[PDB]
C-alpha cells in the first residue's frame, strides 16, 4: 500500500522561513483529511494543523497560529506546510498523517459515522531545528 | 492537555491498562479516542482504529494491552478532539517497561 | 456471413409535409459504438462515501454518499436532442414549428466487429489486433421495462452528437437502497453533527440482473439486431413561450388622458383617482383598485423555497422548482434556482480540441416569464393601511429566524388551486427527450428534465456486453478474477426517431424572434482548421403565444 | 456459419397461471460451459485403495476402495435446483405453492467456440490463442440410458448456480465391479482385521464405451445440438410438512375440568382416573387408557438402526434412513443420522471470494416430524406392572453386549405394515431434482436424494468431448501417449425445465411459516463490494398439512 | 475507483473532483454536481406544517 513521505526538514536560522513537503502515495490522498503533527525530542506529541479534502477549511494550534500555513495540491498529490517566522520552539520531528473521517459502528462495518480525533496513517517524518 | 500516566510496568505475558483521564467536552465526552504506539525514532502506529482492546469508559478511556513482549516495550499516546479548542489534542504519553 | 454487411449507415433528417400544416419529422442517427470488455464479470455492490467532505461543518450540500449495484453491462442511451438533430435542423424546427409531438422510435445494431489484442513479449513492447470470428456480443433489450430506468442525459453519458466521431456506451449501474442520516450544520458549529451511514433496510433490497430479467441475444460478426418500432403516448410539446404574467391578463384600464407628443417620457394617465375606480378585487375591505390589486382569473407561476434541501431515508436533496428566475434575461449574473445548468464534455458539445478535465457548462435561461422575482415580493397586514408602516409589512429585506441572509421568500410557497404553469422547454443539444412516469399512485404534473413524459411505457433500455473469452487455464473454483482474452467490439448503432409538428402561423403584425447565424456566433457551427467541433446551446421557444 | 449465432441466451423463469389454481412454471437456464481436451483419449481402469487410512484399527468407516472406469468424456449435468432457480423464485415457489410436478426437460448446445493455445519459444514465457475453425466438438446424448446413471449433485459437480459465471462439465467416470472385505475393529483390537481387495468377478464385468453405445454428433463452430423435449412420469411432490406424530392422531380426550385463568401455570384435567377410562387399546392385559397407550390408526415414522454399516461384496456402506431426527429443530447440535449434510464449493453456493480448499457445509434440518427421539424410547415386559422395575424395562441407558456407548435403539428396527412416512423434501440449491428408479424386480418405496423418481426412464445424459486435434507426427504404432494440439472449447448450454404446481389455500385462522428476508440474512442474497456471491440453503416444506 | 477488498471500510470513489463533474443541475449559479444537487425528474413526497 502507498505511504506518505516528508521532506524539507533541517536546521535553519531563527526568524526565517521554510516549507516542508509531504508527498502522498495511493488514491486516497485526494479524499483524506490531512494533518501535520510535531514531536519535540522526548516530548509529547503535539498537533500542528489539519486541512480537509477540498481545502475548504484549515485549523492550527495557537502555538503556530499566524506562523504556519498548511496547503495541499491534488494535482501534485502533495501537502505543504509553510513555516514562516521560525521560532526556537519549532525544533522537533514533524510528521504528516491522515485523520480518520469515518468510523464504522458494527465490527464488520455495515454502518458508518463521521468523527474526528484519530489519525489513520503516519508518514516517515522530517527533523527541523531552529538555531544559528 | 489531557492527563496521561507517566509510565507503567509489567512482566511478560501479563495484562496492563493505560488510562487517558481527560475532562468533559474532550476525550471524556462523546468524541472518539485514539491510541498510538511508538519507540523513540519510529513513527507512531495506530493500535485501535489484535490482542489489544480499548474502552472509552465514560469520562476516562483505557487501553487494555495483553501479551507483553520485548517488543511493545514502547511509549503509548492518547489523542482525541477537544471542542473547547475545536482541535485535535493529545495526552502527555505513557511509557511501558516490560520485565 | 462474415463478408456481407448487415445494414446501412444513415444520419439524414427528413421533413415529410402532410396536409393541414403538419410535418412528419424523421431523424435518423447512426454511430460507431466502441465497447471494451467489462472490468469484472461479477456484479458489485459498492458503497460510495464522501464523509470526508461532509464532515466539514456547513458543507452538507456536497453529500455524495450512496450505494449502487455496478454491473458488467454497458448502456446504449440515445435519449438526448443532440443525437438526432444538427443545429440547422433544430433551427428549422424552432423557427417554423409551433408544437412537437413524439411519435415513434426504433433502433438496431449491425456490422458487429469483435477483435482481440495480442501483446508480444518482445523487449520493445508491441501489440497486434487480430479478429475473432467466433466471439459474440451480448445484446439485451428490456422491452418489458423490468430494469431501473437510468437516463444517461442527466450525466452527459448519451451517445455522441457528431455522426463522424465514434462514440462509447456508458457502464450501467443502479442505486441500491441505503439508510443515511445527515444533520445539517454551519461553519463554526460546535462538535460533529450526526452524520451516519445506516446500512440497508431489508424490506427495500432489490438486486436486478440482466441475465435473469431479459432475453440476451448473442451477435456474431454476421448477425444483426433490431428492437422494432415503439410508439409514444406523450402529450404534445409547445415551441412557443408565454410572456403574460398576472399583470398582463384581461382588459387594461381605459386611459382618459392619452399622450399628445412622441417621446419616452410622454406617458398616458388613467385619470380616475385610485379609490374612485371601477372593477373587481379580492380585497373586501379596501376601496383602492389598482393594477396590483385588481382581480385576475388565476395565478401564473408560483413561488417556492429556493435552494431548499429536504432529507429523507437516503439523505438530503434539493427541492426542485418548475420555473426559472425573474429578470435573468436582463442580467445573466442573477441566473439562479430553477434555471437548469448543463455540464458536458467533448463528446456532447465541448470543443473537441480542448485539453483538461474542466467541462463545458451553460445555464439555460428559459424565455417564458413564468418565474418570480423574490426581491420584489412582500407581505402586508390585513388592514391595508397605505402607506404601510414598518410593523405591518414583511419585506425581502427582513430577517427570518434571526438570520440576516435569509428572508421569508426562502421559505415562501404559493402553489395553490389557482396556479398555472408551463412544461420544461427542450434544451439543445444536451436536453433529454423523453422520461418515464413514476409508478406512484399520484403522479407528478410535470418533469423538470424532459418535455415528454411517458404515460404507459417507452422503449426499453438497450444493454451491450462483450461475452467472456476464456483461456485454457480457466478454473471456476478459483476465487481469483477470471482469466479472459483481451477483447473489444465495434458495432454500428442506427436509430430512427419520428416526431410530428405543426407549422406556425403569423398571428401578429410584427415579426417574431428567430435563430440566425450572425457574425458573433459564426464559427460555432463550422469546424476549426484542426477539425475541432462544438455544439453550442440553442433556445427552443422563440415564438410568443398569448396566454389569455 | 462461422459468423452466425446458432442460439439465444435465456435465464428467465416464467409463471403462467392456469385453470383452478394450477400454475405452469418454465425455468430457463443458460451457461457458458468451458471444456478442456481430455488428459488421455483412453478409457482407464483404476482402483483406489486407501489401505493406509483403514489400516489404523477403527477407521473402517473411512473406506474409499473402489474400481472405476475413467473416460475421456465430460458430463453436462443440470440435475440440481440451483441451476434452474434463483433465491427469489424459490421464495415464490415455496411460499405460494402446495405441490409440485415435474413436466418436461430439454437442452441444447450452441455457439460452439474452439480455440488452440500456442506457447512461444520466446525466453519469457508467453502464449497465444487462435480460432481453429475446422476443429470439432463431440456431443453424445444417451437417449436410451445405455450408460450408467451418474448424477453430479451427489458430488457437488453440477453446472453452476450463477448465470453470469462460466462453468465446467464434470469428467465422466463410472464404477467398475470389485470385491472387497473389511472386517471392522476398534482401537485396541489385536492384530490386523482382514483387509483385502479381492479383484473382480468375471461374471459381473461391464465396460461401457460411448463410441459403441451412443450416436455421436460432430459440432463445428457454426453447428448446434438440441435434445428435443423430454417428458417425465414422476409422482407429485408436496411443499408442505406433517407435524402430527402418533400422539396427535385422532380424537383428544374430553376434559372434565377446563382451566379458569390464563397462563402456563394453569392446565386442564381429563378428570377420569386412568384405569376407569373408556377407549380402545392394543394392550389386552391392562386397563389403563393413556395418550401413550391408546390405539392410533397406524405408525408415523419408523425407528431404524442409526449409524449402522452393512457389508456386501463391495464393502461397508451406511444404511440409509428415510426420516430425520427429533429435537434437532430446537438444538441444531443434535442434528444427526437421517438429516442430509451437503458440502459444496464456490460454483454451487460457497462465497465466491473465499480462499481455501474447505467447502461450505450445511445440515438440512427438515420441518417434518416423522423422525424419532431414541432417548425417549423404552421396551418393557408383557406383564406391564407399573411402576416398571429395573429387570422389566430396557432403556437407552442400558448397554448391549457390554458396550457402554451402544443401547438397544442403535440396533432397533420398527418398520412394519403400519408404517407411514413422507418423501424427502427438496433441498435448495444443492439438492438433486430427479433420479432413476432402480432396475430391480422389487423397487424401493422412495429415494433419499431426489424428491422425483423415474418410473421408467428420464432424460439421457449429455457427454461432451473435444475431438482429437492431431499433429503431423502421429504414429498409431507408437506406445507413447497421443500427441495433440492443445485445444479447448467454450459453448453455450441452454436448458428448459417445466414444472406444474398448485397454489395453496388458507385453511386456518393463523398465518403459516413463510420465507422472508431479514436483517440477519439480508446480505446473503446480494453481492459484496468485490462481487462476492453466495446462495444459502433455504427450506422447502414451510406450510403445515394435517396428516389425519 | 472501485474497491479492492471486502469489508465495510473498503468504499468506492467517483474520482472526478466535484466542481469538474458533468451532469444537469437546477442550480444555475454553481458548478458543483453532487447527489444532493443533481437534477431529478420530480419530487417524491412533500413537507407539510
Amino acid at each position: 500500500e502507498g505511504q506518505l513521505a516528508e521532506s524539507g526538514g533541517d536546521l535553519v536560522k531563527p526568524g526565517g522561513s521554510l516549507r516542508l513537503s509531504c508527498v502522498a502515495s495511493g488514491s486516497t490522498f485526494r479524499n483524506s483529511h490531512m494533518t501535520w503533527v510535531r514531536q519535540a525530542p522526548g516530548k509529547g506529541l503535539q498537533w500542528v494543523a489539519n486541512i480537509d479534502s477540498g481545502a475548504f477549511t484549515t485549523d492550527y494550534v495557537d502555538a503556530v497560529r499566524g506562523r504556519f500555513t498548511v496547503s495541499r495540491d491534488n494535482a501534485r498529490n502533495t501537502m505543504y506546510l509553510q513555516m514562516n517566522s521560525l521560532r526556537a520552539e519549532d525544533t522537533a520531528v514533524y510528521y504528516c498523517a491522515t485523520m480518520k473521517t469515518s468510523y464504522c459502528i458494527d465490527e464488520n462495518c455495515f454502518s458508518f459515522q463521521a468523527g474526528r480525533g484519530v489519525f489513520d496513517k503516519w508518514g516517515q517524518g522530517t527533523l527541523v531545528t531552529v538555531s544559528s | 492537555v489531557l492527563t496521561q500516566l507517566p509510565s507503567v510496568s509489567g512482566s511478560l505475558g501479563q495484562r496492563v491498562t493505560i488510562s487517558c483521564i481527560g475532562s468533559s467536552s474532550n476525550v471524556g465526552y462523546g468524541n472518539y479516542v485514539g491510541w498510538y504506539q511508538q519507540v523513540p525514532g519510529t513513527s507512531p502506529k495506530t493500535l485501535i482504529y489484535d490482542r489489544f482492546s480499548a474502552s472509552r469508559s465514560g469520562s476516562t478511556a483505557t487501553l487494555t494491552i495483553s501479551g507483553l513482549q520485548a517488543e511493545d516495550e514502547a511509549d503509548y499516546y492518547c489523542s482525541s478532539y477537544d471542542t473547547s479548542l475545536s482541535g485535535i489534542v493529545f495526552g502527555g504519553g505513557t511509557h511501558l517497561t516490560v520485565l | 456471413g462474415v463478408g456481407i454487411s448487415t445494414g446501412t449507415f444513415n444520419n439524414q433528417t427528413e421533413f415529410k409535409f402532410l396536409e393541414n400544416g403538419w410535418v412528419y419529422i424523421t431523424a435518423n442517427s447512426s454511430r460507431l459504438v466502441h465497447l471494451n470488455m467489462p472490468e469484472s464479470e461479477n456484479y458489485r455492490r459498492v458503497v460510495v462515501n464522501n464523509l470526508d467532505k461532509t464532515a466539514v461543518n456547513g458543507n452538507m450540500a456536497l453529500d455524495d454518499t450512496h450505494a449502487e449495484i455496478v454491473t458488467p453491462w454497458s448502456l446504449v442511451d440515445a435519449n438526448a436532442w443532440g443525437v438526432w438533430f444538427n443545429p440547422g435542423d433544430w433551427q428549422l424546427i424552432v423557427n417554423t414549428m409551433s408544437e412537437l409531438h413524439l411519435v415513434s422510435f426504433e433502433q438496431e445494431i449491425f456490422n458487429v466487429v469483435l477483435k482481440t489484442v495480442s501483446e508480444s513479449a518482445t523487449q520493445p513492447p508491441t501489440k497486434v489486433y487480430n479478429n475473432d470470428l467466433t466471439a459474440s456480443l451480448m445484446v439485451a433489450l428490456d422491452s418489458n421495462n423490468t430494469m431501473p430506468f437510468t437516463p444517461a442525459a442527466m450525466r452527459s453519458e448519451t451517445l455522441g452528437f457528431y455522426p463522424w466521431k465514434p462514440t462509447i456506451p456508458t457502464p450501467w449501474r443502479y442505486y441500491f437502497q441505503w439508510d443515511r442520516t445527515l444533520i445539517p450544520s454551519h461553519t463554526g458549529t460546535s462538535g460533529t453533527p450526526t452524520n451516519i451511514y445506516h446500512g440497508t433496510d431489508p424490506d427495500d433490497v432489490q438486486f436486478y440482473t440482466i441475465e435473469n430479467s431479459v432475453p440476451v441475444h448473442l451477435l456474431r460478426t454476421g448477425d444483426e439486431f433490431a428492437t422494432g418500432t415503439f410508439f409514444f403516448d406523450c402529450k404534445p410539446c409547445r415551441l412557443t413561450h408565454t410572456w403574460q404574467t398576472n399583470r398582463a391578463l384581461g382588459l387594461p384600464p381605459f386611459l382618459n388622458s392619452l399622450p399628445q407628443s412622441e417621446g419616452g417620457t410622454n406617458f398616458g394617465y388613467i385619470g380616475v383617482q385610485q379609490d374612485k375606480r371601477r372593477g373587481v378585487t379580492q380585497m373586501g375591505n379596501t376601496n383602492y383598485i389598482t393594477e396590483a390589486t385588481i382581480m385576475r382569473p388565476a395565478e401564473v407561476g408560483y413561488s417556492a423555497p429556493y435552494y431548499s434541501f429536504e432529507a429523507s431515508t437516503q439523505g438530503p436533496f434539493k427541492t426542485p422548482i418548475a420555473a426559472g428566475r425573474g429578470g435573468a434575461q436582463t442580467d445573466e449574473n442573477q441566473a439562479a434556482d430553477g434555471d437548469p445548468r448543463y455540464a458536458f464534455g467533448r463528446q456532447h458539445g465541448q470543443k473537441t480540441t480542448t485539453t483538461g478535465e474542466t467541462p463545458e457548462r451553460f445555464t439555460y435561461i428559459a424565455h417564458q416569464d413564468t418565474g418570480r422575482y423574490p426581491e420584489g415580493d412582500w407581505i402586508q397586514n390585513i388592514n391595508f393601511n397605505l402607506p404601510v408602516t414598518d410593523d405591518n409589512v414583511l419585506l425581502p429585506t427582513d430577517p427570518i429566524g434571526g438570520k440576516t441572509g435569509i428572508n421569508y421568500t426562502n421559505i415562501f410557497n404559493t402553489y395553490g388551486p389557482l396556479t398555472a404553469l408551463n412544461n420544461v422547454p427542450p434544451v439543445y443539444p444536451n436536453g433529454q427527450i423523453w422520461d418515464k412516469e413514476f409508478d406512484t399512485d399520484l403522479k407528478p404534473r410535470l418533469h423538470v428534465n424532459a418535455p415528454f413524459v411517458c404515460q404507459n411505457n417507452c422503449p426499453g433500455q438497450l444493454f451491450v456486453k462483450v461475452a467472456p473469452n476464456l483461456t485454457n487455464q480457466y478454473d471456476p473454483d478459483a476465487s481469483a478474477n477470471m482469466s479472459r482474452i483481451v477483447t473489444y467490439s465495434d458495432f454500428w448503432w442506427k436509430g430512427k426517431l419520428v416526431f410530428k409538428a405543426k407549422l406556425r402561423a403569423s398571428h401578429t403584425w410584427n415579426p417574431i424572434q428567430q435563430m440566425s447565424i450572425n457574425v458573433d456566433n459564426q464559427f460555432n457551427y463550422v469546424p476549426s482548421n484542426i477539425g475541432g467541433m462544438k455544439i453550442v446551446y440553442e433556445k427552443s421557444q422563440l415564438a410568443p403565444r398569448k396566454l389569455y
